[PDB]
Protein backbone atom coordinates (compact mmCIF):
# COMPACT_ATOMS: atom_id res chain seq x y z
CA UNK A 1 0.00 0.00 0.00
CA UNK A 2 2.99 2.42 0.16
CA UNK A 3 2.18 5.53 -1.42
CA UNK A 4 6.22 7.01 -1.96
CA UNK A 5 6.97 3.20 -3.11
CA UNK A 6 3.61 3.56 -5.78
CA UNK A 7 5.50 6.57 -6.70
CA UNK A 8 9.16 5.35 -6.63
CA UNK A 9 7.80 2.37 -9.10
CA UNK A 10 6.54 4.64 -11.68
CA UNK A 11 9.40 3.68 -13.89
CA UNK A 12 8.74 0.37 -15.66
CA UNK A 13 6.15 -1.55 -17.64
CA UNK A 14 3.10 -3.76 -15.54
CA UNK A 15 4.67 -6.81 -16.57
CA UNK A 16 1.81 -8.88 -14.63
CA UNK A 17 -0.29 -8.47 -18.01
CA UNK A 18 1.95 -10.48 -20.00
CA UNK A 19 0.81 -12.97 -17.14
CA UNK A 20 -2.28 -12.97 -17.96
CA UNK A 21 -1.64 -14.05 -21.59
CA UNK A 22 -0.51 -17.52 -19.79
CA UNK A 23 -3.37 -17.74 -17.82
CA UNK A 24 -6.26 -17.46 -20.50
CA UNK A 25 -3.62 -19.63 -22.26
CA UNK A 26 -4.19 -22.12 -19.92
CA UNK A 27 -7.56 -21.44 -20.31
CA UNK A 28 -8.00 -22.35 -23.89
CA UNK A 29 -5.88 -25.01 -23.44
CA UNK A 30 -7.95 -26.90 -20.72
CA UNK A 31 -10.81 -26.47 -23.03
CA UNK A 32 -8.05 -27.46 -25.98
CA UNK A 33 -7.46 -30.66 -24.58
CA UNK A 34 -10.53 -32.03 -24.03
CA UNK A 35 -12.17 -30.34 -27.04
CA UNK A 36 -12.52 -33.75 -28.71
CA UNK A 37 -14.30 -34.71 -25.38
CA UNK A 38 -15.86 -31.25 -25.21
CA UNK A 39 -16.01 -29.17 -29.10
CA UNK A 40 -15.92 -32.68 -31.06
CA UNK A 41 -19.48 -33.79 -28.96
CA UNK A 42 -21.62 -30.20 -29.32
CA UNK A 43 -24.07 -33.01 -28.67
CA UNK A 44 -24.49 -34.03 -24.91
CA UNK A 45 -24.95 -37.64 -25.49
CA UNK A 46 -26.15 -39.41 -22.21
CA UNK A 47 -25.97 -42.42 -21.74
CA UNK A 48 -29.19 -45.02 -22.76
CA UNK A 49 -31.40 -46.36 -19.95
CA UNK A 50 -30.54 -49.69 -21.14
CA UNK A 51 -27.75 -51.62 -19.98
CA UNK A 52 -27.44 -54.43 -22.37
CA UNK A 53 -24.05 -53.89 -23.50
CA UNK A 54 -22.92 -57.67 -24.21
CA UNK A 55 -22.13 -58.58 -20.69
CA UNK A 56 -19.22 -56.05 -20.67
CA UNK A 57 -19.88 -54.68 -17.14
CA UNK A 58 -18.02 -51.39 -17.26
CA UNK A 59 -20.73 -49.74 -14.78
CA UNK A 60 -17.85 -48.09 -12.65
CA UNK A 61 -16.46 -46.37 -15.22
CA UNK A 62 -19.80 -44.38 -16.31
CA UNK A 63 -20.59 -41.51 -14.13
CA UNK A 64 -22.35 -42.92 -10.86
CA UNK A 65 -26.05 -42.04 -11.85
CA UNK A 66 -27.47 -41.75 -8.53
CA UNK A 67 -24.82 -39.25 -7.03
CA UNK A 68 -24.66 -35.45 -6.42
CA UNK A 69 -21.06 -35.82 -7.70
CA UNK A 70 -21.65 -36.85 -11.51
CA UNK A 71 -17.38 -38.70 -11.59
CA UNK A 72 -17.77 -42.38 -11.98
CA UNK A 73 -17.04 -44.47 -9.10
CA UNK A 74 -12.73 -44.38 -10.38
CA UNK A 75 -13.15 -40.63 -11.22
CA UNK A 76 -14.21 -39.79 -7.36
CA UNK A 77 -10.94 -42.62 -6.42
CA UNK A 78 -8.91 -40.53 -8.55
CA UNK A 79 -10.14 -37.30 -7.22
CA UNK A 80 -9.50 -38.59 -3.80
CA UNK A 81 -5.70 -40.19 -4.71
CA UNK A 82 -4.78 -36.91 -5.58
CA UNK A 83 -3.47 -35.08 -2.36
CA UNK A 84 -6.03 -31.95 -3.43
CA UNK A 85 -3.20 -21.78 2.91
CA UNK A 86 -5.09 -20.69 -0.08
CA UNK A 87 -6.74 -17.89 1.83
CA UNK A 88 -3.53 -16.59 3.03
CA UNK A 89 -1.75 -16.62 -0.11
CA UNK A 90 -4.59 -14.39 -0.89
CA UNK A 91 -4.27 -11.86 1.73
CA UNK A 92 -0.78 -11.44 0.92
CA UNK A 93 -1.42 -10.42 -2.22
CA UNK A 94 -1.03 -13.49 -4.62
CA UNK A 95 -4.64 -14.48 -6.03
CA UNK A 96 -5.98 -17.76 -7.79
CA UNK A 97 -8.34 -17.16 -10.77
CA UNK A 98 -10.59 -19.83 -10.65
CA UNK A 99 -11.13 -22.52 -13.52
CA UNK A 100 -13.06 -21.70 -16.28
CA UNK A 101 -14.81 -24.88 -16.28
CA UNK A 102 -16.10 -26.56 -13.41
CA UNK A 103 -14.97 -30.49 -12.08
CA UNK A 104 -18.44 -31.08 -12.57
CA UNK A 105 -18.83 -29.20 -16.23
CA UNK A 106 -15.88 -31.60 -17.22
CA UNK A 107 -16.81 -34.66 -15.95
CA UNK A 108 -20.25 -34.13 -17.86
CA UNK A 109 -18.42 -34.17 -21.15
CA UNK A 110 -16.21 -36.84 -19.83
CA UNK A 111 -19.68 -38.78 -19.27
CA UNK A 112 -20.50 -37.77 -22.97
CA UNK A 113 -17.61 -39.11 -24.16
CA UNK A 114 -17.73 -42.68 -22.46
CA UNK A 115 -21.42 -42.84 -23.02
CA UNK A 116 -21.01 -41.64 -27.18
CA UNK A 117 -18.03 -44.24 -27.30
CA UNK A 118 -19.88 -47.37 -26.02
CA UNK A 119 -23.65 -46.38 -27.48
CA UNK A 120 -22.58 -45.32 -30.76
CA UNK A 121 -20.10 -45.87 -33.94
CA UNK A 122 -16.75 -43.30 -34.33
CA UNK A 123 -18.42 -41.11 -36.85
CA UNK A 124 -19.93 -39.28 -33.54
CA UNK A 125 -16.83 -38.25 -34.05
CA UNK A 126 -17.84 -37.26 -37.68
CA UNK A 127 -20.43 -35.61 -36.27
CA UNK A 128 -23.11 -38.30 -37.65
CA UNK A 129 -23.52 -40.44 -34.68
CA UNK A 130 -24.67 -44.03 -35.32
CA UNK A 131 -26.11 -46.52 -32.96
CA UNK A 132 -24.58 -49.47 -33.46
CA UNK A 133 -24.54 -52.94 -31.06
CA UNK A 134 -21.26 -52.93 -28.70
CA UNK A 135 -20.05 -56.20 -29.96
CA UNK A 136 -20.14 -55.17 -33.74
CA UNK A 137 -18.74 -52.15 -32.84
CA UNK A 138 -15.57 -54.32 -31.11
CA UNK A 139 -15.71 -56.89 -33.78
CA UNK A 140 -14.78 -54.11 -36.20
CA UNK A 141 -11.72 -53.25 -33.79
CA UNK A 142 -10.41 -56.37 -33.91
CA UNK A 143 -10.34 -56.41 -37.79
CA UNK A 144 -8.40 -53.80 -37.65
CA UNK A 145 -5.79 -54.82 -36.02
CA UNK A 146 -6.12 -57.76 -38.39
CA UNK A 147 -8.05 -60.55 -35.85
CA UNK A 148 -10.74 -62.08 -37.89
CA UNK A 149 -14.02 -60.78 -36.48
CA UNK A 150 -15.06 -64.44 -36.23
CA UNK A 151 -12.68 -64.67 -33.09
CA UNK A 152 -14.56 -62.30 -31.31
CA UNK A 153 -18.05 -63.48 -31.35
CA UNK A 154 -16.26 -66.97 -31.02
CA UNK A 155 -15.02 -65.93 -27.57
CA UNK A 156 -16.83 -63.17 -26.68
CA UNK A 157 -18.00 -64.29 -23.27
CA UNK A 158 -14.00 -64.93 -22.37
CA UNK A 159 -13.33 -61.21 -23.45
CA UNK A 160 -16.01 -59.81 -21.34
CA UNK A 161 -14.70 -61.51 -18.42
CA UNK A 162 -10.88 -60.70 -19.45
CA UNK A 163 -12.21 -57.18 -19.72
CA UNK A 164 -14.55 -57.14 -16.46
CA UNK A 165 -11.62 -58.48 -14.36
CA UNK A 166 -8.91 -56.32 -15.99
CA UNK A 167 -10.60 -52.95 -15.00
CA UNK A 168 -11.52 -55.02 -11.81
CA UNK A 169 -7.45 -54.61 -11.52
CA UNK A 170 -7.84 -51.32 -12.05
CA UNK A 171 -9.45 -49.96 -9.54
CA UNK A 172 -7.96 -52.56 -6.70
CA UNK A 173 -4.85 -51.31 -7.95
CA UNK A 174 -6.02 -47.25 -7.52
CA UNK A 175 -6.44 -48.15 -4.40
CA UNK A 176 -2.39 -47.39 -4.30
CA UNK B 1 -26.60 -16.91 -17.02
CA UNK B 2 -24.97 -20.66 -16.72
CA UNK B 3 -23.77 -21.74 -19.87
CA UNK B 4 -25.24 -24.39 -21.33
CA UNK B 5 -22.51 -28.03 -22.52
CA UNK B 6 -24.35 -28.44 -26.06
CA UNK B 7 -27.27 -30.34 -27.14
CA UNK B 8 -28.87 -32.64 -25.14
CA UNK B 9 -29.69 -36.00 -26.50
CA UNK B 10 -29.40 -39.88 -26.36
CA UNK B 11 -28.18 -42.32 -29.64
CA UNK B 12 -31.09 -44.19 -29.60
CA UNK B 13 -28.75 -47.63 -28.24
CA UNK B 14 -30.08 -51.15 -28.32
CA UNK B 15 -28.20 -54.35 -29.06
CA UNK B 16 -29.88 -55.15 -32.27
CA UNK B 17 -30.00 -51.62 -33.69
CA UNK B 18 -27.60 -50.07 -36.71
CA UNK B 19 -27.52 -46.97 -38.13
CA UNK B 20 -25.98 -46.21 -41.79
CA UNK B 21 -25.29 -42.81 -43.55
CA UNK B 22 -26.92 -42.36 -47.23
CA UNK B 23 -26.04 -38.99 -49.18
CA UNK B 24 -23.04 -37.58 -48.34
CA UNK B 25 -21.45 -33.97 -48.40
CA UNK B 26 -17.72 -33.26 -49.11
CA UNK B 27 -16.74 -30.66 -46.14
CA UNK B 28 -14.42 -28.35 -47.22
CA UNK B 29 -12.66 -26.71 -44.51
CA UNK B 30 -9.66 -24.19 -42.99
CA UNK B 31 -7.22 -24.94 -41.05
CA UNK B 32 -4.49 -21.96 -40.08
CA UNK B 33 -0.53 -22.27 -38.82
CA UNK B 34 1.99 -19.65 -38.18
CA UNK B 35 5.45 -20.18 -39.56
CA UNK B 36 7.67 -17.30 -38.46
CA UNK B 37 8.07 -14.13 -36.82
CA UNK B 38 9.86 -11.24 -38.12
CA UNK B 39 13.82 -11.20 -38.17
CA UNK B 40 14.59 -8.34 -35.88
CA UNK B 41 18.13 -7.41 -34.42
CA UNK B 42 19.55 -5.31 -31.59
CA UNK B 43 22.93 -3.53 -31.69
CA UNK B 44 23.54 -3.08 -28.30
CA UNK B 45 25.36 -0.20 -28.71
CA UNK B 46 22.27 1.36 -30.16
CA UNK B 47 20.04 -0.07 -27.77
CA UNK B 48 21.54 0.27 -24.59
CA UNK B 49 24.02 2.89 -25.85
CA UNK B 50 23.93 6.23 -27.87
CA UNK C 1 -5.96 -35.00 -37.38
CA UNK C 2 -6.73 -33.17 -41.38
CA UNK C 3 -8.92 -31.68 -40.47
CA UNK C 4 -12.76 -32.94 -39.13
CA UNK C 5 -14.10 -35.85 -40.88
CA UNK C 6 -12.79 -38.37 -43.01
CA UNK C 7 -9.94 -37.05 -44.52
CA UNK C 8 -8.99 -37.30 -48.21
CA UNK C 9 -6.79 -34.60 -49.30
CA UNK C 10 -5.46 -30.99 -48.36
CA UNK C 11 -3.79 -28.28 -50.44
CA UNK C 12 -1.87 -25.63 -49.48
CA UNK C 13 -2.08 -21.85 -49.72
CA UNK C 14 -0.01 -19.44 -48.58
CA UNK C 15 -0.26 -16.68 -45.57
CA UNK C 16 1.75 -13.77 -45.31
CA UNK C 17 3.35 -15.73 -41.71
CA UNK C 18 1.68 -18.62 -42.33
CA UNK C 19 0.12 -21.47 -44.16
CA UNK C 20 -3.59 -21.91 -44.84
CA UNK C 21 -4.81 -25.78 -45.56
CA UNK C 22 -8.03 -26.12 -46.95
CA UNK C 23 -9.14 -30.31 -46.14
CA UNK C 24 -11.37 -31.98 -48.11
CA UNK C 25 -12.98 -34.88 -46.13
CA UNK C 26 -15.83 -36.85 -46.13
CA UNK C 27 -18.75 -36.30 -44.20
CA UNK C 28 -21.67 -38.77 -44.29
CA UNK C 29 -25.32 -36.87 -43.75
CA UNK C 30 -28.24 -38.38 -43.97
CA UNK C 31 -29.40 -42.24 -42.92
CA UNK C 32 -31.26 -44.56 -41.35
CA UNK C 33 -32.20 -46.83 -38.32
CA UNK C 34 -32.53 -50.76 -39.25
CA UNK C 35 -31.65 -54.10 -37.07
CA UNK C 36 -28.23 -55.41 -37.61
CA UNK C 37 -27.34 -59.28 -36.97
CA UNK C 38 -23.79 -60.28 -35.71
CA UNK C 39 -23.55 -62.93 -38.20
CA UNK C 40 -25.85 -64.82 -39.88
CA UNK C 41 -26.68 -68.77 -39.50
CA UNK C 42 -26.78 -71.04 -42.48
CA UNK C 43 -27.19 -74.46 -42.69
CA UNK C 44 -25.21 -74.79 -39.62
CA UNK C 45 -22.07 -72.75 -40.98
CA UNK C 46 -21.95 -69.27 -39.78
CA UNK C 47 -21.11 -66.47 -41.99
CA UNK C 48 -19.76 -63.39 -41.38
CA UNK C 49 -19.55 -60.22 -43.74
CA UNK C 50 -16.41 -60.21 -45.73
CA UNK C 51 -15.99 -56.18 -45.65
CA UNK C 52 -19.28 -54.59 -44.21
CA UNK C 53 -21.91 -55.12 -42.02
CA UNK C 54 -25.17 -57.25 -42.35
CA UNK C 55 -28.45 -55.02 -42.35
CA UNK C 56 -32.00 -55.42 -42.91
CA UNK C 57 -35.43 -53.24 -43.98
CA UNK C 58 -37.13 -56.64 -42.15
CA UNK C 59 -38.47 -57.76 -45.89
CA UNK C 60 -34.35 -59.30 -46.35
CA UNK C 61 -31.31 -59.25 -45.20
CA UNK C 62 -28.12 -57.01 -47.12
CA UNK C 63 -24.39 -56.63 -46.80
CA UNK C 64 -23.26 -53.08 -46.85
CA UNK C 65 -20.31 -50.97 -46.74
CA UNK C 66 -19.86 -49.35 -43.91
CA UNK C 67 -20.23 -45.80 -44.90
CA UNK C 68 -22.73 -45.27 -47.61
CA UNK C 69 -25.72 -47.75 -47.77
CA UNK C 70 -25.39 -49.88 -50.93
CA UNK C 71 -26.81 -53.38 -50.14
CA UNK C 72 -26.09 -56.44 -52.23
CA UNK C 73 -26.79 -60.00 -51.76
CA UNK C 74 -25.63 -61.81 -48.96
CA UNK C 75 -23.36 -64.92 -50.42
CA UNK C 76 -20.56 -67.15 -50.89
CA UNK C 77 -18.69 -64.72 -53.09
CA UNK C 78 -19.00 -61.86 -50.16
CA UNK C 79 -19.27 -63.98 -47.08
CA UNK C 80 -16.28 -66.02 -45.40
CA UNK C 81 -16.99 -68.84 -43.00
CA UNK C 82 -16.21 -69.57 -39.11
CA UNK C 83 -17.12 -72.60 -37.54
CA UNK C 84 -20.79 -73.89 -36.04
CA UNK C 85 -24.09 -71.01 -35.75
CA UNK C 86 -24.27 -72.13 -31.61
CA UNK C 87 -20.79 -70.27 -30.49
CA UNK C 88 -22.23 -66.72 -31.65
CA UNK C 89 -24.47 -64.74 -29.24
CA UNK C 90 -27.62 -63.72 -31.13
CA UNK C 91 -27.06 -65.40 -34.92
CA UNK C 92 -29.83 -65.25 -37.26
CA UNK C 93 -31.11 -67.98 -39.75
CA UNK C 94 -30.73 -67.23 -43.29
CA UNK C 95 -29.96 -68.74 -46.81
CA UNK C 96 -26.74 -67.70 -48.63
CA UNK C 97 -27.10 -67.26 -51.90
CA UNK C 98 -24.18 -69.05 -53.84
CA UNK C 99 -23.60 -67.94 -57.63
CA UNK C 100 -22.45 -71.32 -58.88
CA UNK C 101 -25.94 -73.01 -59.56
CA UNK C 102 -27.54 -71.46 -62.11
CA UNK C 103 -23.92 -72.71 -63.82
CA UNK C 104 -24.72 -76.62 -63.24
CA UNK C 105 -26.61 -77.04 -66.18
CA UNK D 1 -15.73 -76.88 -56.57
CA UNK D 2 -14.67 -79.76 -58.91
CA UNK D 3 -16.93 -81.99 -56.56
CA UNK D 4 -19.35 -79.13 -56.47
CA UNK D 5 -20.05 -79.33 -60.55
CA UNK D 6 -20.30 -82.81 -60.14
C1 LIG E 1 -28.06 -35.93 -52.24
O1 LIG E 1 -28.42 -34.59 -51.89
C2 LIG E 1 -28.38 -33.62 -52.94
C3 LIG E 1 -28.76 -32.26 -52.39
O2 LIG E 1 -30.18 -32.22 -52.20
C4 LIG E 1 -29.35 -34.04 -54.03
O3 LIG E 1 -29.23 -33.14 -55.13
C5 LIG E 1 -30.51 -32.53 -55.38
O4 LIG E 1 -31.23 -33.25 -56.38
C6 LIG E 1 -32.52 -32.71 -56.66
C7 LIG E 1 -33.20 -33.59 -57.70
O5 LIG E 1 -32.28 -33.87 -58.76
C8 LIG E 1 -32.38 -31.28 -57.16
O6 LIG E 1 -33.68 -30.72 -57.40
C9 LIG E 1 -31.65 -30.45 -56.13
O7 LIG E 1 -31.46 -29.12 -56.63
C10 LIG E 1 -30.30 -31.09 -55.85
N1 LIG E 1 -29.59 -30.31 -54.85
C11 LIG E 1 -28.28 -30.07 -54.96
C12 LIG E 1 -27.75 -28.89 -54.21
O8 LIG E 1 -27.56 -30.79 -55.64
C13 LIG E 1 -29.02 -35.45 -54.50
O9 LIG E 1 -29.99 -35.87 -55.46
C14 LIG E 1 -29.04 -36.42 -53.33
N2 LIG E 1 -28.76 -37.73 -53.89
C15 LIG E 1 -29.15 -38.84 -53.29
C16 LIG E 1 -29.32 -40.05 -54.16
O10 LIG E 1 -29.34 -38.87 -52.08
C1 LIG F 1 -33.52 -70.84 -36.57
O1 LIG F 1 -32.56 -70.93 -35.48
C2 LIG F 1 -33.06 -71.51 -34.25
C3 LIG F 1 -31.96 -71.47 -33.20
O2 LIG F 1 -30.74 -71.94 -33.80
C4 LIG F 1 -33.51 -72.94 -34.52
O3 LIG F 1 -34.05 -73.47 -33.30
C5 LIG F 1 -33.63 -74.84 -33.13
O4 LIG F 1 -34.40 -75.70 -33.98
C6 LIG F 1 -34.04 -77.07 -33.89
C7 LIG F 1 -34.90 -77.87 -34.87
O5 LIG F 1 -36.28 -77.69 -34.52
C8 LIG F 1 -34.26 -77.57 -32.47
O6 LIG F 1 -33.86 -78.94 -32.38
C9 LIG F 1 -33.44 -76.73 -31.51
O7 LIG F 1 -33.69 -77.14 -30.17
C10 LIG F 1 -33.83 -75.27 -31.68
N1 LIG F 1 -33.03 -74.44 -30.80
C11 LIG F 1 -33.56 -73.43 -30.12
C12 LIG F 1 -32.58 -72.43 -29.57
O8 LIG F 1 -34.76 -73.32 -29.95
C13 LIG F 1 -34.56 -72.93 -35.62
O9 LIG F 1 -34.96 -74.26 -35.99
C14 LIG F 1 -33.98 -72.27 -36.86
N2 LIG F 1 -34.92 -72.37 -37.95
C15 LIG F 1 -34.56 -72.94 -39.09
C16 LIG F 1 -35.60 -73.00 -40.17
O10 LIG F 1 -33.44 -73.40 -39.25
C1 LIG G 1 -21.50 -55.02 -12.24
O1 LIG G 1 -20.54 -55.33 -11.22
C2 LIG G 1 -20.84 -54.84 -9.91
C3 LIG G 1 -19.72 -55.24 -8.95
O2 LIG G 1 -19.83 -56.65 -8.71
C4 LIG G 1 -22.15 -55.45 -9.44
O3 LIG G 1 -22.49 -54.91 -8.15
C5 LIG G 1 -23.24 -55.12 -10.44
O4 LIG G 1 -24.46 -55.75 -10.03
C6 LIG G 1 -22.85 -55.63 -11.82
N1 LIG G 1 -23.99 -55.36 -12.70
C7 LIG G 1 -24.19 -56.05 -13.81
C8 LIG G 1 -25.58 -56.01 -14.36
O5 LIG G 1 -23.29 -56.68 -14.34
C1 LIG H 1 -34.10 -43.39 -35.13
O1 LIG H 1 -34.68 -43.89 -33.91
C2 LIG H 1 -34.79 -42.96 -32.84
C3 LIG H 1 -35.42 -43.65 -31.64
O2 LIG H 1 -36.81 -43.83 -31.91
C4 LIG H 1 -35.66 -41.80 -33.27
O3 LIG H 1 -35.73 -40.83 -32.22
C5 LIG H 1 -35.09 -41.17 -34.53
O4 LIG H 1 -35.97 -40.13 -34.97
C6 LIG H 1 -34.97 -42.22 -35.62
N1 LIG H 1 -34.50 -41.54 -36.83
C7 LIG H 1 -34.75 -42.00 -38.05
C8 LIG H 1 -34.60 -41.01 -39.17
O5 LIG H 1 -35.07 -43.16 -38.26
C1 LIG I 1 -37.09 -54.06 -48.62
O1 LIG I 1 -36.21 -54.33 -49.72
C2 LIG I 1 -36.67 -55.31 -50.67
C3 LIG I 1 -35.63 -55.54 -51.75
O2 LIG I 1 -35.73 -54.49 -52.72
C4 LIG I 1 -37.97 -54.82 -51.28
O3 LIG I 1 -38.49 -55.82 -52.17
C5 LIG I 1 -38.98 -54.55 -50.18
O4 LIG I 1 -40.19 -54.06 -50.76
C6 LIG I 1 -38.43 -53.53 -49.18
N1 LIG I 1 -39.49 -53.25 -48.22
C7 LIG I 1 -39.50 -52.15 -47.48
C8 LIG I 1 -40.60 -52.06 -46.46
O5 LIG I 1 -38.67 -51.28 -47.62
C1 LIG J 1 -31.50 -58.07 -27.03
O1 LIG J 1 -32.20 -57.77 -25.81
C2 LIG J 1 -33.53 -58.32 -25.69
C3 LIG J 1 -34.15 -57.88 -24.38
O2 LIG J 1 -33.34 -58.35 -23.30
C4 LIG J 1 -33.44 -59.84 -25.77
O3 LIG J 1 -34.76 -60.40 -25.73
C5 LIG J 1 -32.75 -60.24 -27.05
O4 LIG J 1 -32.61 -61.67 -27.10
C6 LIG J 1 -31.37 -59.60 -27.13
N1 LIG J 1 -30.74 -60.12 -28.34
C7 LIG J 1 -29.44 -60.34 -28.39
C8 LIG J 1 -29.03 -61.64 -29.02
O5 LIG J 1 -28.63 -59.55 -27.95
Amino acid sequence: DSTECSNLLLQYGSFCTQLNRALTGIAVEQDKNTQEVFAQVKQIYKTPPIKDFGGFNFSQILPDPSKPSKRSFIEDLLFNKVTLLICAQKFNGLTVLPPLLTDEMIAQYTSALLAGTITSGWTFGAGAALQIPFAMQMAYRFNGIGVTQNVLYENQKLIANQFNSAIGKIQDSLSS
Amino acid sequence: YTMSLGAENSVAYSNNSIAIPTNFTISVTTEILPVSMTKTSVDCTMYICG
Amino acid sequence: FCGKGYHLMSFPQSAPHGVVFLHVTYVPAQEKNFTTAPAICHDGKAHFPREGVFVSNGTHWFVTQRNFYEPQIITTDNTFVSGNCDVVIGIVNNTVYDPLQPELD
